[PDB]
């Protein structure tokens, strides 16, 4: 019904990966967020079958493994590191919080459904989201539950909800009602609300994958192409733009990428619905998150191959293939490195 | 074949004197009519 | 318009192969749902599938013409026709050929055509049908009766006498002038007399004689 | 769907769940898997048991669906004891009966469904048409027990105030009249009006019935119960000419009636004329004479070939005896006429036995007797339809014995049965196991004449094989030929001066044969053939021998009294009710056949046996 | 001869018991004894308002057993006589 | 319908059913 375009690209000067190596048999076929975190020259990753790992940085020489597994482990969410501790979630509504320099189990707790969304700290609290439409707050030290949020769930996607954004002392959240929130971390207390989806024909159109959090202004997008800047402290909007698009965008630069639902790359202004320029090549070939890596932009996709575009007009910088398998997650970059996790279970330094 | 025109005759029973029938039903009651026109073969029954 | 097709259906209906005439009409049917012969070509239609025994059609295009003219300066005469259809499902040519009394087979296509009929001859008194549907009843009448009789003697070979005193009744009821009911009275006496019931026996015996020649 | 997911299963494990459910789109399944695991869990106790949500997502791009379902569990339950109350009717025995238990079972809500049943079933047998029967269940969690109240109310007692039929056209009223057992004039009974509607599906006259039970309109306590069944066409007309410069004339025809007009009897006749045969047979039979269920019948028959010629008639009386089990014996006679016999062994050794001295290989020869005889028999027969059983079983022993002043004496005795055991629920699954045996024998130092002998071997008893085939072979004496210059090699005058072994089939006093048919369903087929198309795959063995053949005498030949020598045969075969009768297509491989055995691995016939 | 000839059992008429027939008492009006007994399978068409309630049994190749209860109406619906034939003569 | 004729020197049958 489609075809995935490939275009001729003059490639820059010499791509090429660093390191790789296997971590147990990958993803594969299943949906999820779990990818690689970067912490203290460690790269932690997980297979979803429950074989987890601390590779080293530098040459992919494994440091540190463990199996979660006594069924699988079926993990999933994505791997968070805290410093202190790494957060692991799980499909059988478990929370396991393993040390950072030996991972034995600190502490396992059940949070009451399936945590398809990425662990995030702050303020001395683990924010955890489920797929019941439950926002939960774990206690850092051992794992109590300290306070839950409970939302709607319409009948719609499977979308994982964000994880909740931070700042002064509450936290943007959101879900797959077409709406988006702040609440209070102190107390689980919701602050406001407001819905960003709208939709006629709604009971087909899914409703929400991102807040990006920036000095007084909240930025994030529904599944049905809603974009709406708000402000931080009410529901009241900053501007709106239809646009198209799932994925985490970047912010930056007063500009921001998205990655379109039907994969065109854009570029618009932080001032409105204005587009600066776009990228129409990859059209219909699966893109994943975008990062910016040594102020070029990186993308890939599931055919196996990784783009580099330059983020001042959208031109192609670089194309290559790295892992015939495909990249079903996002990839990371983070202390000038950049990573990435293969649909199959191989971890690379590119 | 017109079996219908050569039915016999119809004819009402009488009670012997003290004794009552049952009642009449009024249902499948056939009125008196004039017999005016044709019947059977001798019926014209193509439309008008 | 379409001359050669109305009158080489009515040539097909004075003589010549049914389906032929049939043919032409749906040439019209088909086509022409609102022209100046559509209701004589549904009149033609019902005719037509009557006349070739295809029943279940005639009586579809019956609802059709009666739903699209309750009023009809000749509706009487596809009142009539319908009578005329559940008279005609009640026969069965393999049975007659054979001088088979078909009287004891399902009598539900009797009593939808004698309702037919009543309706007709209640609604319009005037019509030049009503000699040949008074015949019709009256032969349909003495028809069902023959129903409830054959069963009363079955009843009364197995025994069942309760059920043969209840029979005889209903047809007493609702039949009083056909002859089967004086044909199953001495029924009625023999239930009342094998059942030690004398007084009823005695009231049959003498509304049987009453009446008897 | 690539995953659905169970949260909070700690007594059993996912795929215990999952092997029941029928999801493995999500529209109307989900429910189903739903009641299923509620039923499930409530069948060991969880009293608490509570399915609190079932979320359906969406893949990216709709590549697929995720299904999760929450699941809440409690701990296993025991049922205390069962108390029972309300307008009970005064059966109160039959109640307490059913409702008792072995006190501490583990609570299983499937048995209060079936008490709540059985007690509506059981009223149903003393005219209460339309009881009220609730359970009301309660918990008492302290000690992690369930205690069953139940609200019965009885009702009124129902009479039947007429018996309607509606959708016969052919059939006589008194045809659909005589299988009931609910009489007019007196109470209902559900039992009895089930026992009529398995009455009429067994008389094989029609393609379906349905019931009614409806509430007179007219006053509160009588029904008005109707039967509607849609009447089967059976029966047909066959008529035909064969002419050529071959043969000549060649006329067939025949009449095959199982239901006469309606009328309830049964008529065959048959027969057909050409220059070498002649047949002629005519069957007549009601199978009610008396209105209680005696049945009267018989047949008349007439044959020749040019070598014998035959004809003959019986009578045969029976009656029910037990509703299940019938009895039949009759009479009758038949004239045997023999001419230019073959000089074969089997029969000139029956022959010797009768007296007979015929000259040696001399086909110059006659012989005729004049039999007469006694046939008797007994038949069980529970089967649940006509022509496409499911259930039940049947059982036909038949046998025939001569009387003083016939020319033989002998006796022959038969048993065919079947028996057919559903599989699965449906009915579309079942397994059918098909028997035969046979035997006869003679009396004071005679044996059974060679034209009563059985066969095995074809469409109706072993597939794979050419008709007639099983069993011992005829072999020859070696005088002289008018044909020779149409021979057989130990039938030329001048060409065979010894015994030898022919392919001619001769039959014998003793045969079993025995098969295994496996009835699937015809998912490949439309619906409406449903009634009509069966398939099934099988396999099937057989034997026949001959009882004192003697083995000293022809060592040369194989020992036809060892019945050792079983054949064997597997295949695939489709039935069919064709608009003109029942039509059998078959497909089987031998596994191991004898010296002498002809094979035949495509076949079709007529149906109607067995 | 026909002893030996299956010939199920025969139920005819309404079911009574003397449960429920020792509970009429003259002076009850038909709603009363309509409701007390059940609505009767035979009753005279000629006139005479009367009712039969008849009982009879024939379990095959067995007798006949039947009781006979008669009741008889004024012609304003009071029960002013009851007749009992508790077994064949 | 349900009423089989053939003519096919000759094999000239037909058969009809009730």
């Amino acid at each position: 019904v489609k075809m995935s375009p490939l275009p001729t690209v003059e490639n820059q000067f010499t791509p090429t990966t660093a390191w790789s190596t296997s971590v147990g048999s990958g993803i594969g076929n299943f949906y999820s967020n779990l990818h690689p975190a970067l912490a203290d020259n460690v790269v932690y990753a997980a297979d979803r079958a429950g074989l987890v790992k601390a590779l080293n940085a530098d040459d992919g020489k494994e440091i540190w493994s463990v199996s979660l597994a006594e069924e699988p482990a079926l993990l999933s969410g994505g791997v968070t590191v805290s410093g202190g501790h790494v957060y692991i979630g799980s499909e059988k509504a478990q929370v396991y919080a393993l040390n950072t320099s030996d991972g034995t189990v600190a502490w396992q707790t059940k949070v009451a459904g399936e945590a398809l969304s990425r662990p995030v700290v702050s303020d001395g609290l683990v924010l955890i989201h489920t797929s019941n439409g439950q926002l939960q707050a774990l206690n850092e030290a051992d794992g109590a539950v300290k306070w839950t949020v409970n939302l709607d769930m319409p009948s719609l996607s499977l979308r994982g909800e964000s994880a909740p954004t931070t700042a002064f002392g509450a936290a943007v959240v959101g879900g797959d009602n077409g709406r988006v929130s702040a609440v209070l971390m102190e107390q689980g207390q919701m602050i406001w609300q407001q819905r960003i989806s709208q939709a006629t024909g709604s009971t087909e159109i899914d409703r929400l994958s991102t807040p990006v959090v920036v000095n007084g202004v909240v930025f994030a997008l529904a599944y049905n192409g809603n974009l709406t800047a708000l402000d931080l402290r009410s529901g009241q909007i900053m501007w709106k733009r239809e646009l198209g698009s799932v994925n985490d965008f970047i912010v930056d630069g007063n500009r921001i990428y998205l990655v379109d639902q039907n994969d065109r790359v854009m570029a618009l202004t932080i001032d409105g619905g204005v587009t600066l320029w776009t990228q129409s090549d990859l059209l219909h070939r699966l893109l994943t998150s975008p990062v910016l890596y040594n102020g070029n932009l990186v993308v890939g996709d599931s055919e196996g191959y990784l783009h580099w575009i330059n983020v001042e007009d959208g031109r192609f910088v670089a194309q290559q293939k790295v892992d015939s398998s495909g990249f079903q997650t996002e990839p990371v970059a983070a202390d000038g490195k950049l990573l990435i996790q293969a649909k199959d279970g191989t971890v690379y330094s590119i | 074949d017109e079996a219908y025109l050569e039915a016999a005759p119809l004819a009402e029973l009488h009670a012997p004197a003290g004794m009552i029938l049952p009642v009449t039903s009024g249902d499948y009651a056939i009125p008196v009519t004039n017999g005016s026109g044709a019947v059977g073969k001798a019926l014209d029954i193509r439309p008008p | 318009p379409p001359n050669e097709i109305y009158a080489t259906a009515q040539q097909k209906l004075q003589d010549g192969n049914w389906r032929q005439a049939i043919t032409q009409l749906e040439a019209l049917d088909n086509r022409y749902p609102f022209g100046p012969y559509s209701q004589q070509v549904q009149l033609d239609l019902i005719y037509a599938y009557y006349k070739n025994a295809d029943l279940p059609l005639a009586q579809a295009a019956i609802d059709r013409f009666i739903r699209l003219n309750p009023t009809h300066p000749n509706i009487d005469y596809v009142m009539y026709m319908r009578g005329l259809t559940n008279m005609a499902l009640d026969d069965s040519a393999l049975q007659g050929f054979f001088g088979v009394d078909r009287s004891d087979r399902d009598p539900q296509h009797a009593r939808a055509a004698f309702s037919d009929f009543s309706k007709l001859v209640r609604g319009y008194p005037n019509s030049q049908y009503t000699t040949d549907a008074t015949k019709r009843l009256v032969f349909l009448k003495d028809r069902l009766a023959k129903y409830e009789y054959s069963v009363a003697e079955y009843y009364t070979e197995r025994g069942a006498w309760v059920a043969v005193v209840n029979r005889v009744e209903g047809m007493l009821r609702d039949y009083p002038d056909t002859q089967a009911t004086r044909d199953a009275l001495p029924l009625m006496e023999n239930a009342y007399r094998q059942m030690q019931m004398n007084a009823q026996a005695e009231k049959v015996a003498k509304i049987i004689a009453a009446n008897s020649s | 769907i690539q995953q659905i997911n169970i949260v909070g299963n700690h007594a059993f494990t996912t795929d215990e769940l999952i092997s029941h459910f029928q999801l493995r789109y999500q529209k109307q399944k989900l429910a189903g898997d739903l009641e299923t695991l509620r039923s499930y869990y409530l069948d060991r106790g969880y009293a608490r048991f509570n399915i609190d949500s079932t979320q359906v997502s969406l893949t990216p791009d709709k590549k697929g669906i995720y299904v999760t379902v929450n699941i809440t569990e409690g701990d296993q339950y025991k049922l205390s004891g069962v108390e029972v109350s309300g307008n009970l009717a005064g059966h109160s025995a039959e109640i307490e009966q059913l409702t008792k238990i072995e006190p501490g079972e583990l609570y299983n809500g499937t048995k209060v469904t079936k008490m709540e049943d059985d007690i509506k079933k059981l009223l149903g047998r003393y005219g209460y048409a339309y009881p009220r029967v609730q359970s009301m269940p309660e918990i008492n969690d302290a000690d992690k027990t369930v205690k069953l109240r139940v609200n019965v109310d009885a009702g009124n007692r129902f009479y039947v105030r007429k018996i309607r039929f509606e959708g016969n056209d052919t059939s006589k009223d008194a045809v659909l009249r005589r299988e009931m057992r609910q009489m007019e004039g007196a109470w209902l009974g559900s039992d009895l009006v089930d026992q009529g509607k398995e009455r009429l599906n067994r008389l094989g006259f029609f393609e379906t019935v349905d019931t009614d039970t409806q509430r007179v309109p007219g006053s509160p306590d009588q029904v008005d119960v109707v039967y509607k069944v849609k009447e089967r066409n059976t029966g047909c007309f066959n008529f035909g000419i064969g002419y050529g410069t071959e043969s000549g004339v060649s006329f067939q025809a025949g009449v095959q009636q199982d239901n006469w007009l309606g009328t309830g009897y049964a008529v065959g006749i048959n027969g057909t004329k050409n220059d070498y045969q002649t047949y002629a047979e005519l069957s007549v039979t009601n199978p009610y004479f008396t209105v209680d269920g005696v049945s009267l019948g018989g047949r008349l028959f007439y044959n020749d070939f040019q070598t014998n010629k035959s004809y003959g008639t019986d009578v045969t009386l029976g009656f029910p005896i037990n509703e299940y089990n019938s009895l039949r014996a009759g009479l009758g006679y038949v004239h045997n006429s023999l001419s230019n016999m073959q000089p074969q062994v089997a029969m000139w050794r029956y022959l010797y036995s009768m007296g007979e001295h015929p000259s040696t290989s001399d086909q110059d020869n006659s012989f005729k007797t004049d039999d007469f005889t006694f046939n008797y028999g007994w038949t069980y027969n529970k089967l649940d339809r006509g022509y496409f059983p499911t259930d039940g079983s049947r059982v036909n022993l038949t046998g025939k014995v001569t009387i003083p002043g016939s020319d033989n004496e002998y006796y022959k005795v038969t048993l065919d049965t079947a028996t057919y055991v559903p599989i699965d629920d449906d009915h579309k699954w079942v397994v059918l196991g098909r028997t035969r045996w046979g035997y006869g024998d003679g009396l004071g130092g005679k044996e059974m004449p060679f034209y009563e002998n059985f066969y095995a071997g074809g469409s109706s008893t072993v597939r794979g094989f050419q008709s007639n085939t099983i069993g011992p072979k005829a072999v020859y004496f070696p005088q002289a030929s008018n044909y020779d210059p149409y021979d057989y090699e130990c039938a030329t005058q001048d060409g065979a001066k010894d015994l030898c072994k022919s392919d001619d089939a001769v039959g014998g006093n003793a045969m079993a044969v025995a098969s295994l048919e496996f009835i699937t369903p015809t998912p490949f087929i439309s619906d409406k053939y449903a009634n009509s198309v069966r398939t099934s795959f099988f396999w099937d063995m057989g034997t026949v021998w001959d009882t004192n053949w003697d083995s000293s005498q022809y060592s040369g030949y194989p020992d036809y009294s060892d019945p050792s020598n079983i054949r064997m045969s597997a295949g695939i075969a489709l039935q069919w009710m064709s608009p003109l009768g029942p039509l059998v297509f078959s497909y089987a491989q031998p596994f191991k056949k004898y010296d002498g055995d002809k094979a035949e691995q495509f076949q079709f016939n007529i149906g109607k046996t067995w | 001869l026909e002893r030996v000839v299956y010939r199920p059992d025969i139920n005819q008429g309404n079911y009574l018991t003397a449960n429920d027939v020792s509970k009429i008492r003259v002076g009850m009006t038909q709603q009363q004894v309509a409701y007390a007994l059940g609505t009767p399978l035979m009753s005279d068409p000629f006139g005479t308002n009367t009712w039969f309630y008849v009982f009879r049994q024939q379990p095959g190749h067995e007798g006949v057993t039947q009781q006979t209860l008669t009741l008889t109406f004024n012609s304003s619906g009071v029960l002013t006589n009851i007749d009992n034939k508790p077994a064949l003569s | 319908d349900n009423v089989r004729f053939g003519l096919e020197a000759v094999n000239a049958n037909f058969r009809y059913c009730f």
